[PDB]
């Protein structure tokens, strides 16, 4: 059932600001939502380094808790291998975290949802969205 | 406020909910949804509608996310 | 935490099964239900740390006398 | 999500003197805290030998149920016995049952607290806090 | 199925000896015998402190692959911090492993196979065997 | 020294067993073992004869268990 | 590791269903087989160290520019 | 059971150089050691963007399948970001690969085996060896 992975960036994005627009898109595509392991290492990090953790943490929770969480496994580190050569040809850069958000989203055929797509667009073969 | 009883039913955990905080009739399939030992019972498509209006992350959170680059 | 549901009805109220993917400590036999919205959210009844801190208290011989062999 | 472990000592530290500032802690972190069964079963000990156990089983028993009691297990175990060898190896002496919860919370990856911070101190790869 | 549980006196026996009498009597009650995870502690803390680690280890993994571990769980815990308490009556010592692993015998209600029992006879309501 | 073929039989793995190094007759209950990427296949009732003549561990092991008492 | 069977027969030996609780790894296809006393001990085909290190080697561009961003 | 995750450093060193003193190693801890999914995509990259991908990727697989290989899961991601923040809030530095090996590894109770042992060192609770 699920078609849809969140980047980190549209992440955030949900966490800190609480859009109405994207509360839409979340009550909607409920079910077909996921994000990748990495992008939880980086909000568990942003609770973690901040000034009021137990506070962030419980926030995160809630998040997390209403989504799948997906193992970037072996089918993701070798799609994000070959992404990162691909990347090598093209000559263009991509953050270390967001290459293995592609790898991970190519390697289980799922949409890229984010809100910054200028850096998803260089890496080939993914559906991408903008939900902000 | 409102305490309860818990059920065992289909095998599984259910709930009475008593008639002072019932669920809108509009409502049939239900999102259940686990943090803790606390569960939230949303009408299905309206899954978000308690994280957005409850709680908030504190104003410093991820001014930047530090990925290298 | 995800798990879909239908309401079905008792004999005096709505309930709600809870799959295996959420279902609650089978230790916690009694419920608090608070109304936010159209939403309802369940918690174990009586089980904030106030209540113990300020509640009861253990007889003065349960001791620090730990007897870890040494 | 689970993240520290409770030391025997800071419990009955707790249930005896019920200090404020080991509240705070306990209302900030609630929901992310655990003790190994080893600790159930040292309290179970002390109430069942003090002259009211039917007393003090059940204040006993309320400090339990807002925890999350962990099986010690061969995980755990194992680690132990690892940390009975790195101990041995280096003459660093630590209690049987505190070698039992140290090796449980390492197994698991969790944060120790404890008020014996010197004894848990000696054990290798444990992160140590105190909320005395 | 299951019957017995050896307790760390007849597991260091048999793999630090192997006798003839005791194999037999594996061969024979294969699918009734366990561990507790307190036994197992010992056993990897005996390969860990030796001078051959990853020899013991693997003898002892083929050990504990034909046999279950069982977790001490709050039920021996339980048990455990009876004990404890019934040999304060009673007056009479016993080792900490050997009692934990005394109240998770009784807490399933498992024979403790032994090759010394004149430890686990102090401690009341167990059906004792001696394998040695 | 004799090579193999995995089968998947029973929704399960298998085990093609050729006739250079097959079970004695006398069989038809096995106990099958686990330990790191092996697995050993014992006539049930003779499941711990390859532990007992197998490998041994060093004369230093376990000289005593060091329990406090 | 326990877990008890029954050995059938295919069209040109015996053979071993492997229950879940056993089951090798699903990446393991070839197997070796050691006869000792009435027991046999399978093996993942051609896994011990010394195969691969005296084996086929990577060319000497696969290099140290590990390209871990700092 | 397994014990010791191997950090892609020394992946890197003994795909390349075969050192007897680490094959020495790796005949010992055989079924005991692993490597994070993090570390099958960073060599799967170097064989991708190699002259000659199907002759290195095969000697990647050569390696890889007498490997544990261990998906980077929500307990790795959740352990490193609290490593992102412990380093942070201390300012040690260490690259984002290495923390997501780290954080693995913690969050499992792994050993480390690396030879860049200086920035492993500054990760909390965390054993580290160096095999080479």
């Amino acid at each position: 059932m699920l078609k849809f992975m969140l980047d980190t960036n549209i992440c955030i994005f949900t966490i800190k600001n609480k859009p109405a627009s994207v509360r839409e898109r979340f009550n909607l595509n409920q079910g077909r939502m996921c994000i990748s392991s990495v992008t939880l290492m980086e909000v568990i990090y942003g609770a973690e380094k901040s000034q009021m953790p137990e506070r962030n943490l419980a926030v995160i929770e809630g998040f997390v808790s209403r989504i799948d969480v997906l193992d970037y496994d072996a089918a993701a580190a070798t799609h994000t291998g070959q992404i990162r050569a691909e990347l090598a040809l093209q000559g263009r850069p991509v953050g270390p975290f967001d290459q293995m958000i592609a790898g991970h989203a190519r390697s289980r055929g799922l949409i890229i949802v984010t809100n910054n797509t200028r850096e998803f667009e260089r890496v080939g073969g993914l559906r991408i969205e903008d939900w902000s | 406020h409102m305490e309860n009883t818990v059920f065992l039913s289909n095998r599984s955990q259910a709930v009475r909910l008593p008639k002072a905080v019932a669920l809108p009739e509009n409502v049939k399939r239900v999102e259940v949804i686990a943090v803790g030992r606390t569960r939230i019972i949303t009408p299905a498509g309206e899954t978000w509608d308690e994280w957005f209006d409850g709680n908030s992350v504190s104003a410093d959170f991820m001014d930047n996310r530090e990925q290298p680059g």
